[PDB]
């Protein structure tokens, strides 16, 4: 069943993929992000308007609280606009701390 | 071909 991505939703499922030793210190393309963004809509239905980011550069945060992985840096034209190398990572703190309006406010309407 | 050629893709991230 089709349903936009909420909190509980989204946190939840951070926690199943990790459970799963997913995306844990895999390496970024903008060709795997869409890979993402469809095994939650193919298996858990899940509305992929959700998958967003900061910017940058340095670290990038997640522009969808709830979520608990953060892109951290260490060609191809699914490479890095900021020309950094970038990973995934788990952080709970992004459960209780939106790093995003934190740190970038700006990329808000 | 359409449940391998998006299992395949979950593998480069670690599920399938």
């Amino acid at each position: 069943p089709l349903r936009t991505m909420s909190y509980k939703l989204a946190i939840d499922m951070s926690h199943f993929i990790k459970e799963k030793g997913g995306l844990e210190g895999i390496y970024y393309s903008a060709r795997r992000h869409r890979i993402l963004d469809i095994y939650l809509e193919k298996e858990e239905g899940i509305i992929p308007d959700w998958q967003d980011y900061t910017s940058g550069p340095g670290i990038r945060y997640p522009k969808t609280f709830g979520w608990l992985w953060k892109l951290v840096p260490v060609t191809s034209q699914w490479d890095d606009p900021w020309g950094e190398v970038l990973a995934w990572k788990f952080d709970p703190t992004l459960a209780y701390t939106y790093e995003a309006y934190v740190r970038y406010p700006e990329e808000f309407g | 071909a359409y449940q391998q050629g998006q299992n395949q893709l979950y593998n480069e991230l670690n599920l399938g």
